[PDB]
């Protein structure tokens, strides 16, 4: 049971790990981007009536 | 000696259960598509940019 | 005889079981910090989508 | 006895209620490997193009 259990955990670790190292850079850089992108596409869509 | 391996397997599937939303092929594979739709769509605007800079 | 034989199958069971053992606490230290990684990682993705 | 035998109904019972639970959780082992570098290039690309 504990051999088991180990073996699994550390399959997980894994996959958190890898993950985490892509994640990080783009959830930085979000709240600049949406803000950003809104404003643009508000003052494009003004153009179109 | 039955009620070990049934617990064992309970056990198993219980840490499964806990961890598929971030572990999870099927999981994993949504939101690569949601990802894969807004590069397409930056490309394009980044594409266009002079156009929409005149307008 | 019966128990003979089943005893010894075990022993030699658990003489497997025990080198296996040893083999895997040589990585383990470092688990105290699983469950805030799952859940970092859950939410940065929950920003993200 | 009477104990043991009570002890395995309910661990089946028990067990036999979270595998219906996560029937969406045992379908076909494509290569996780495989949809994490997917998704590795994708971020990368959504990280550049923002």
């Amino acid at each position: 049971r504990d051999l088991t259990l180990l073996q699994r955990e550390e399959r997980l670790r894994d996959l958190i790990e890898k993950q985490d190292e892509v994640l990080t850079p783009v959830v930085t850089s979000k709240d600049p981007f949406k803000d950003n992108y809104t404003t643009f596409a508000t003052a494009l869509d003004s153009t179109r009536h | 000696a039955e009620i070990n391996q049934k617990s064992l397997e309970l056990e198993l599937l219980r840490l499964e259960k806990e961890t598929a939303d971030i572990t999870h092929p099927l999981y994993l594979g949504q939101k690569h598509q949601a990802l894969q739709a807004m590069n397409s769509h930056l490309e394009a605007v980044l594409r266009e940019k002079r156009s929409l800079r005149q307008r | 005889q019966l128990l003979i034989k089943q005893i010894r199958d075990m022993r030699s069971e658990h003489v497997a079981l025990q080198n296996q053992q040893k083999l895997a606490e040589k990585v383990d230290r470092k688990i105290s910090d699983k469950d805030e990684n799952i859940q970092k990682t859950r939410c940065m993705w929950n920003t993200i989508m | 006895m009477s104990n043991s035998v009570e002890a395995l109904l309910e661990i089946s019972s028990s067990l036999k209620a979270l595998k219906e639970e996560c029937v969406d959780l045992c379908s076909s082992v494509t290569d996780g490997d495989k949809v994490i570098q997917s998704l590795r290039l994708a971020l990368t690309d959504f990280h550049q193009l923002t």
